[PDB]
RNA sequence: GGCCUGCU
RNA sequence: AGUAGAAACAAGGCC
């Protein structure tokens, strides 16, 4: 007998099975080296699906651009990003007459938050591209890098802590002759300038990576990173884009997996029930092909123009200036190219900026026609990318799109016996067409295709099928018949996350009870899923039961503190003690439900304030990990983990000593105001000013009403004067 | 006073007096953040290849003066190397430990008062009971439902400012807590923290845990309670439920919710069934709510709702009096009165037999969200006035008090098919259906009633048939108010009996209570209710009734092919069928019964005729009475959402096709058990 | 306000037959619809169309496979052909110095002859694996003279070693401007890997690897006390999934994995510079009650300067078998294949006397994948979950528990896997047992193709499924479908494996 | 031989 | 040699 797995599938159905078909068990599929191939090959790709479009040379960056927009129309079913604005145009207003009041109302809010929003608000992203070392660097980092820069330029309105001053002051920048930067060399640092067309390309270009740990994929895909200018422009059109798509019954992005699952259940309900049986009714589970490549911001900017019409000019303007920087948007090549010499059996990095002129003998064939057709559109080491946009920066606004496509198939507006509806959350749809006869169903499927392609979305044949009402799938969610669980999604959550040990206990035993909430995990999988998450956390820390004679580092503290105790059930599992966890038992954490075992001086070494490793810094990240809401207890256990520490070889070492003393100022601020930890402090006064003035109240209250005496009030108030003299001296 | 000092030395140095001259308020954040240590992309790795190096953690510098440098083995704790920008240490693991078993004590009896929710999930668990375990199908509707359990009913942004006010007095700024409740819950709260050492950020991440309010998108089945959802991967699974009741002390409001919730899916469910209250008894004993029974409930609580009157009567117990009309509660106040057994005629010119009665009375409205009070006389109203919240609260207790008046003004305004019978075959009450026909809208019982006039006193509004005050003249006897509450409380409990389709009367004679006063409206129950009966898909709905109906016949297919067979009369007449009876037509319902019941008795007649499909498919359509007929059907039309869904008699159909080739039945694309 | 720089770029950022933001603008405020989709839709080509080709059962055709020299073992470790030596030492899971048990676990083999070559590697130098085999010997011996057994061992780094391990074989690096002129200087070599047809012994290793054995696998962690009803059946459940999942080949896999690579990481993380040894140990059960020790050999970590999580740490496996390696010589074509020993085992004609055979090779790993094989116990929940999937999902349907049923009376039985004769079901432990080894060889043999493949198979699959339930599907393209399934049928002999099986399914669905 | 780094 | 697969590792830099 030859064992065969996949024949399991002949008595289950394979959407009661198909977490056998998912091999998430494994390493997932990483890039090694450079980059550069995959940007190299989108620019070509989204330069190639516009290529009828029309030419032009932009006079501030003198870069190539392509306009795709009005151009011909395809003659082919393959991919293109030929969209025509007046459809769009057309789709926004068949959008706004089916939910009258929808624009208007996500203005308004759009416009209240514009008006309250900080720049504090930028601190909260992932990896920005700092234009000022031409680096990636945290968004705090580029943040600060670019306020100071701009500082020590002129353009302080920024310090307004105000969104739509920063961006201001962004606007401002380019219509400077000369910006000032700072280099770092070696440990001192030098003055540059640059002209206006190198700020230019700097502040519109791009940084590009390859997307490690990416499932279901052989070859590995390129993503970008913007920088600080873009990132506020597009994060009000963002908070647009998502205050629309919260109105909208079809849209499914800013929503949740649950509500997406219950949106998708009321869908197919309303498109077989209802309806009558006479008619048949047909699911399109497809996605979209190059969805990124062909998203031109020039039809974001007409749909941003549109949905702004009768509102105040600023707020049209702040919201079309990211579709502006978009369409003439570079992208940085990437890390460069290695070349190995076998016979003298060397290596040698040369960076991607050479590849304009670099000989092109040693490159493959493959890269050779790379190079020879991007050289080109290579403007000082960067890419002109205006085509379309990449990876979804406007990810709400291509929803938005996806939803006005799906919303013109109400049965009004086609004027025939077929019409359509579905959900779709960008690159993804599933699209329920309903109709009397097998040519209706056809007619409504060629509509939708052709409706699709005149504004620049591109259905995938080969990875989207049709079959009858009752099953489909939707971002690895398998609806039949009512949905079901997958599970093999959240396997690689079910081990230690790698915070710490406190962490670490509640975000598995979190993670356990939620995939018994949502993903139907069964009780016996639930309490299998401890033991091994216990096993796990014991040999990943060191810390096993006490009673065992498993040499370690730490294997030897843990037996004194085993042997000291006499109520042994009261230990923690992180020093060595039972586990006392169960399915009643998940939504507690493990100091808690250890408390009353727990031994008094035990109990009081374990949760002491003056623990030297119990470290917080703000209320966000309390107990909050990337995300992953966890309940837990402030214990000795709740250390943070040591730094990279590699930035020591490397020419920016004077970040490290910047950075420790900001937190001894930081540290020193939250002494003289207590709830600067709490509530972010706002404010437009200086430290020195702030700190000296409430000192000063502080020592005038005392006096009038509290501990403080004359002496003390004196002296206060001279040293007071004394930091003031020496801060306008 | 040492703060002031640490300030004149970081002034002092030309650096730091740069960083804090240059640096703005509004940047606190930036700086804060400010770090070359990139996030961990993949933690999980970077803590399994970090675990095997000495000193993998990091720790304040003061370790290094209250941990020695080795322990008695030798092993080394901490070094003096630095973290990369910062002044803290790095040390091994083994600082940890070592502190856990030779560190400094405290008295830790802060940290229950700190981390309070908890301590009360703890205890609120420590102390629940638990019973069977139900393995049955879980009908897991997605529903937003609140996850804290000690909200206060503030928002995030709402409760913050009650947390400043607690914890940060001075930094609260320009908000002032106008409510009451915040006002309260600050003096409360202050109390108890009054020296907590922990730390105030914590301390605020207290306030916030037990204040700040909190919704998530669940798939929650019965529950629905903030103490029933902390518990959901314990009491509701795929297959299986959990009876669960927590520890603490239940509020009541939840419970008499839940109370109201049963009873009137009970009394609905009663008035389909043969015999009503037979079946109201063995479901209300079979029947539990949030762990305790029903009856303890009922025997316990004083609740006011029709359903809940109607259960306490069949238990012979007391019954509120001050009698109800759709949906009000009526209170006489004044007068006496006697019926008369009369005979009249309609504007429809349906002729009708009713009883009027005598005396000038006067009474005391009262309803769920409205309030009226009421003087007439013999077939004549006098006065009305009413106390509506919005004006369709108005207009309803105005039709109820004028279908209570039972002038002839609104007799001669009835128009339409208004038949006197319910789904069940059972004649209905006439009042009911008057007020239910006059509740779509009485244009013409307010054209129809007549018009007198006012002496304008106290400045009262004048009434409106659509929305047209007239403050000169207006409708006869009626009057426009609005008052807080009614006259008074009425709690004088009555005997009472019951017929066995539950119309409820009093000593003398007169009715009390009935199956039509119950809400038409369907809510979600506040704790799990655990309805337990066979057929527990009493309110799941179409779907789910159809497929867990033949679930049911296919499980007990043992003893329903020999009863089906040897006495069916008690098959057909069968308490599992009732849900099925609800759906297929209401005029059909004995066509398709009749025609189905000489299908299985030709069946039974012939010998060598024997399909198990057909009888499966067919017995849930011979429950209802036999009406006979002459005719046949290819088809039997079930409604779904309002939509006639076809199920073919013979042969396969999207609602029922049985797999000849793996034996598995299948309804509506759900499984429905395996065919022997 | 919209001024200088910013306000030409926005000029330059409009459909093509605009030049002022303020007329594209005017132009929208203006724009009403007036029936402009459907005019260029008549305008547009017929052409451009998204006819549904229905989907029947002669539709789908089989997967290609590709053709050319069999494919060879790519696992770490020997999954079938490996052997145990053991002492009955009653030491719990980690309670051991390795290194020290190793020892106990060579003495207790007598047999030994001088090493000599049997298969060669082909490739490399024969000689410097018998050296290291050697040295490993000699170190052993060493070890066993000193008074106290080192936790840790370290090699001497001779040349066998530093060539075996490939030590100063990097290329120097030097910058762009110093070689320019080179000949050979090129781009790093970027070509589909190499073609390799499906062979025969990985269907074996995975029939084998879904066997029952004679030993006990994995000894779980403790929980809580069970105070509910619902606890009390979880752990029946549990208790009959793991007496049917722990005398399995499958965990023997999931413990060797896991201990090697936490051996090979916390070994590379504490010696980075030295190279070390590191036996291969996991310790059972047996079905009388008695633990045992194991041992399958020896590993020999290089230097680990790993910085990325793809940066590469080589070492040098060397494994015990008796298997011979000129039966299927296409199966080690990365192995050197060396004679040690003789062994007589339990026989009834007389005694056998088979030899004993050392399979010796160089791989390596990174820190991703030491890390992602030190957490295989994962598909034991892959599996396990599966399982009681379906049996909620039965439950469900007859109104009561059925773990007793399903595990005991084993009446219920699915197809899990072709005989000759047709297609052979089995009780729901080997549907256990199967779905385990195949998450366990997913995570052994984990590759980018296997993503590909199976994603772009699960697609078929889903169609296929709905042909199944009579439910009318269709497609638009699907011989791009087939192209993207078998672009990803490359080298790998998992991926070829599961191709076969899509291919078999497909065979025996459609029908 | 000694020291710096292990995502920069 | 080996890992690996559209580009890399098989240590890097500073004295």
């Amino acid at each position: 007998m030859d064992v065969n797995p996949t024949l399991l599938f002949l008595k289950v159905p394979a959407q009661n099975a198909i977490s056998t078909t998912f091999p998430y068990t494994g390493d997932p599929p990483y890039s090694h080296g450079t980059g550069t191939g995959y940007t190299m090959d989108t620019v070509n790709r989204t330069h190639q699906y516009s290529e009828k479009g029309r030419w032009t040379t932009n006079t501030e960056t003198g870069a190539p651009q392509l306009n795709p927009i009005d151009g011909p129309l395809p003659e082919d079913n393959e991919p293109s990003g030929y969209a025509q604005t007046d459809c769009v145009l057309e789709a926004m207003a068949f959008l706004e007459e089916s939910h009258p009041g929808i624009f208007e109302n996500s203005c308004l809010e759009t416009m209240e938050v514009v008006q309250q929003t900080r720049v504090d608000k930028l601190t909260q992203g992932r990896q920005t591209y700092d234009w000022t070392l031409n680096r990636n660097q945290p968004a705090a980092t580029a943040l600060a890098n670019t306020i100071e820069v701009f500082r020590s330029n002129g353009l302080t309105a920024n310090e307004s802590g105000r969104l739509i001053d920063f961006l201001k002051d962004v606007m401002e920048s380019m219509d400077k002759e000369e910006m000032e930067i700072t280099t770092h060399f070696q440990i001192g640092k030098k003055k540059q300038r640059l002209n206006k067309r190198s700020y230019l390309i700097r502040a519109l270009t791009l940084n590009t990576m390859t997307k490690d740990a990416e499932r279901g994929k052989l070859k590995r895909r390129a993503i970008a990173t913007p920088g600080m200018q873009i990132r506020g422009f597009v994060y009000f059109v963002e908070t647009l884009a998502r205050s629309i798509c919260e109105k909208l019954e079809q849209s499914g992005l800013p929503v949740g997996g649950n509500e997406k699952k219950a949106k998708l259940a009321n869908v197919v309900r309303k498109m077989m029930t209802n309806s009558q049986d006479t008619e048949l009714s047909f699911t399109i589970t497809g996605d979209n092909t190059k969805w990124n490549e062909n998203q031109n911001p020039r039809m974001f900017l007409a749909m941003i123009t549109y949905i702004t019409r009768n509102q105040p000019e600023w707020f049209r303007n702040v919201l079309s200036i990211a579709p502006i920087m978009f369409s003439n948007k570079m992208a940085r090549l990437g890390k460069g190219y290695m070349f190995e010499s076998k016979s003298m059996k060397l290596r040698t990095q040369i960076p991607a900026e050479m590849l304009a002129s670099i000989d092109l003998k040693y490159f493959n064939d493959s890269t050779r026609k790379k190079i020879e057709k991007i050289r080109p559109l290579l403007i000082d080491g960067t890419a002109s990318l205006s085509p379309g946009m990449m990876m979804g920066m406007f990810n709400m606004l291509s929803t938005v799109l996806g939803v006005s496509i799906l919303n013109l198939g109400q049965k009004r507006y086609t004027k025939t016996t077929y019409w359509w509806d579905g959900l779709q959350s960008s690159d993804d749809f599933a699209l329920i067409v309903n109709a009397p006869n097998h040519e209706g169903i056809q007619a409504g499927v060629d509509r939708f295709y052709r409706t699709c392609k005149l504004l620049g979305i591109n259905m995938s044949k080969k990875k989207s099928y049709i079959n009858r009402t009752g099953t489909f799938e939707f971002t690895s969610f398998f609806y039949r018949y009512g949905f079901v669980a997958n599970f093999s999604m959240e396997l690689p959550s079910f081990g230690v996350s790698g915070i710490n040990e406190s962490a670490d206990m509640s975000i598995g035993v979190t993670v356990i009870k939620n995939n018994m909430i949502n993903n139907d995990l069964g009780p016996a999988t639930a309490q299998m899923a401890l033991q091994l998450f216990i096993k796990d956390y014991r040999y990943t820390y060191r810390c096993h039961r006490g009673d065992t004679q498993i040499q370690t580092r730490r294997s030897f503290e843990i037996k004194k503190l085993w042997e000291q105790t006499r109520s042994k059930a009261g230990l923690l599992v992180s020093d060595g003690g039972p586990n006392l966890y169960n399915i009643r038992n998940l939504h507690i954490p493990e100091v808690c439900l250890k408390w009353e075992l727990m031994d008094e001086d035990y109990q009081g070494r374990l949760c002491n304030p003056l623990n030297p490793f119990v470290s917080h810094k703000e209320i966000e990240s309390v107990n909050n990990a990337v995300n992953m809401e966890y309940d837990a207890v402030a214990t000795t256990h709740s250390w943070i983990p040591k730094r990279n520490r590699s930035i020591l070889n490397t020419s920016q070492r004077g970040i490290l000593e910047d950075e420790q003393m900001y937190q001894k100022c930081c540290n020193l601020f939250e002494k003289f105001f207590p709830s600067s930890s709490y509530r972010r402090p706002v404010g437009i006064s200086s430290m020195v000013e702030a700190m000296v003035s409430r000192a000063r109240i502080d020592a005038r209250i005392d006096f009038e009403s509290g501990r403080i005496k004359k002496e003390e009030f004196a002296e206060i108030m001279k040293i007071c004067s004394t930091i003031e003299e020496l801060r306008r001296q | 006073m040492e703060r002031i000092k640490e300030l004149r030395d970081l002034m002092s140095q030309s650096r730091t007096r740069e960083i804090l001259t240059k640096t703005t308020v509004d940047h606190m954040a930036i700086i804060k953040k400010y770090t070359s240590g990139r996030q961990e992309k993949n933690p999980a790795l970077r803590m399994k290849w970090m675990m095997a190096m000495k000193y993998p953690i990091t720790a304040d510098k003061r370790i290094m003066e209250m941990i020695p440098e080795r322990n008695e083995q030798g092993q080394t704790l901490w070094s003096k190397t630095n973290d990369a920008g910062s002044d803290r240490v790095m040390v091994s693991p083994l600082a940890v430990t070592w502190w856990n078993r030779n560190g400094p004590t405290t008295s830790a009896v802060h940290y229950p008062k700190i981390y309070k929710t908890y301590f009360e999930k703890v205890e609120r668990l420590k102390h629940g009971t638990f019973g069977p375990v139900h393995f049955r199908n879980q009908v897991k509707i997605r529903r937003r439902v609140d996850i804290n359990p000690g909200h206060a009913d503030l928002s995030a942004k709402e409760a913050q400012d009650v947390i400043m006010e607690v914890v940060f007095p001075n930094e609260v700024g320009a908000r002032i807590l106008t409510s009451e409740s915040q006002l309260t819950i600050t003096k409360e709260k202050k109390e108890e923290l009054q020296d907590c050492k922990i730390s105030p950020l914590m301390v605020a991440y207290m306030l916030e845990r037990e204040l700040v309010r909190k919704t998530r998108f669940l798939p929650v089945a019965g529950g629905t309670s903030s103490v029933y959802i902390e518990v959901l991967h314990l009491t509701q699974g795929t297959c299986w439920e959990q009876m669960y009741t927590p520890g603490g002390e239940v509020r009541n409001d939840d419970v008499d919710q839940s109370l109201i919730i049963a009873a009137r899916n009970i009394v609905r469910r009663a008035t389909v069934s043969a015999d009503p209250l037979a079946s109201l008894l063995e479901m209300c004993h079979s029947t539990q709510i949030g762990g305790i029974r029903m009856v303890d409930i009922l025997r316990q609580n004083p609740t006011e709702e029709q359903a809940v009157d109607i259960c306490k009567a069949a238990m012979g117990l007391r019954i509120s009096s001050s009698f109800s009309f759709g949906g009000f509660t009526f209170k006489r106040t004044s007068g006496s009165s006697v019926k008369r057994e009369e005979e009249v005629l309609t504007g429809n010119l349906q002729t009708l037999k009713i009883r009027v009665h005598e005396g000038y009375e006067e009474f005391t409205m009262v309803g769920r969200r409205a309030t009226a009070i009421l003087r007439k006389a013999t077939r004549r109203l006098i006065q009305l006035i009413v106390s509506g919240r919005d004006e369709q609260s108005i207009a309803e207790a105005i039709i109820v008090a004028m279908v209570f008046s039972q002038e002839d003004c609104m007799i001669k305004a009835v128009r339409g098919d208004l038949n006197f019978v319910n789904r069940a075959n059972q004649r209905l009450n006439p009042m009911h259906q008057l007020l239910r026909h006059f509740q779509k809208d009485a244009k013409v019982l307010f054209q129809n009633w007549g018009i007198e006039p006012i002496d304008n006193v106290m400045g009262m509004i004048g009434i409106l048939p659509d929305m047209t005050p007239s403050t000169e003249m207006s409708m006869r006897g009626v009057r426009v108010s609005k008052m807080g509450v009614d006259e008074y409380s009425s709690t004088e409990r009555v005997v009472v009996s019951i017929d066995r389709f539950l119309r409820v009367r009093d000593q003398r004679g007169n009715v009390l209570l009935s199956p039509e006063e119950v809400s038409e409206t369907q809510g979600t129950e506040k704790l799990t209710i655990t309805y337990s009966s066979s057929m527990m898909w009493e309110v799941n709905g179409p779907e789910s009734v159809l497929v867990n109906t033949y679930q049911w016949i296919i499980r007990n297919w043992e003893t329903v092919k020999i009863q089906w067979s040897q006495n069916p009369t008690m098959l057909y007449n069968k308490m599992e069928f009732e849900p099925f009876q609800s759906l297929v037509p209401k005029a059909a319902r004995g066509q398709y019964s009749g025609f189905v019941r000489t299908l299985f008795q030709q069946m039974r007649d012939v010998l060598g005729t024997f399909d198990t499909v057909q009888i499966i498919k067919l017995l849930p359509f011979a429950a209802a009475p036999p009406k006979q007929s002459r005719m046949q059907f290819s088809s039997l039309t079930v409604n779904v959402r309002g939509s006639g869904m076809r199920i073919l008699v013979r042969g396969n159909s999207p609602v029922f096709n049985y797999n000849k080739a793996t034996k598995r039945l299948t309804v509506l694309g759900k499984d429905a058990g395996a065919l022997t | 306000e919209i001024t200088g720089t910013m306000r030409r770029l926005a000029d330059q950022s409009l459909p093509p037959n605009f030049s002022s933001l303020e007329n594209f603008r005017a132009y929208v405020d203006g724009f009403e619809p007036n029936g402009y989709i459907e005019g260029k839709l008549s305008q547009m080509s017929k052409e451009v169309n998204a006819r549904i080709e229905p989907f029947l059962k002669t539709t789908p055709r089989p997967l290609r496979l590709p053709d050319g020299p069999p494919c060879s073992q790519r696992s770490k470790f020997l999954l079938m052909d490996a052997l145990k030596l053991s002492i009955e030492d009653p030491s719990h899971e980690g309670e051991g110095i390795p290194l020290y048990d190793a020892i106990k676990c060579m003495r207790t083999f007598f047999g030994w002859k001088e090493p000599n070559v049997v298969k060669p590697h082909e490739k490399g130098i024969n000689p410097n694996y018998l050296l290291a085999w050697k040295q490993v010997l000699a170190e052993l011996q060493d070890i066993e003279n000193e008074e106290k057994i080192p936790k840790t061992k370290n090699m001497k780094k001779t040349s066998q070693l530093k060539w075996a391990l490939g030590e100063n074989m990097a290329p120097e690096k030097v910058d762009f401007d110093d070689c320019k002129d080179v000949s050979d200087l090129k781009q790093y070599d970027s070509d589909e890997p190499e073609l390799r047809s499906l062979a025969s012994w990985i269907q074996s290793e995975f029939n084998k690897a879904c066997e029952l054995t004679d030993s006990s696998w994995i000894e779980l962690d403790e929980i809580g006390e069970d105070v509910a009803p619902i606890e009390h059946i979880a752990s029946m459940r549990r208790n009959y999934f793991t007496a049917e999942v722990s005398h399995c080949r499958a965990t023997e896999y999931i413990m060797k994995g896991v201990y090697i690579n936490t051996a090979l990481l916390n070994a590379s993380c504490a010696a980075m510079d030295d190279f070390q040894l590191i036996p291969m140990i996991s310790k059972c059960r047996t079905k009388e009650g008695r633990r045992k020790t194991n041992l399958y050999g020896f590993i020999i970590k290089g230097r680990s300067h790993l910085r990325n999580d793809t940066d590469v740490v080589n070492f040098v496996s060397m494994e015990f078998s008796l298997t011979d390696p000129r039966l299927e010589p296409h199966k080690w074509e990365k192995y050197c294949v060396l004679e040690i020993g003789d062994m007589l085992l339990r026989s009834a004609i007389g005694q056998v006397s088979r030899p004993m055979f050392l399979y010796v090779r160089t791989n390596g790993t990174s820190k991703i994948k030491m890390k992602w094989g030190m957490e295989m116990r994962r598909c034991l929940l892959q599996s396990l979950q599966q399982i009681e999937s379906m049996i909620e999902a039965e439950s469900s349907v007859k109104e009561k528990d059925m773990t007793k049923e399903f595990f005991e009376n084993k009446s219920e039985t699915w197809p899990i896997g072709e005989s000759p004769k047709g297609v052979e079901e089995g009780s729901i432990g080997k549907v256990c047992r199967t779905l385990l080894a195949k998450s366990v060889f997913n995570s052994l043999y984990a590759s980018p193709q296997l993503e590909g493949f199976s994603a772009e198979s699960r697609k078929l699959l889903l169609i296929v499924q709905a042909l199944r339930d009579n439910l009318e599907p269709g497609t638009f393209d699907l011989g791009g479908l087939y192209e993207a399934i078998e672009e990803c049928l490359i080298n790998d002999p998992w991926v070829l494996l599961n191709a076969s099986w899509f291919n078999s399914f497909l065979t025996h669905a459609l029908r």
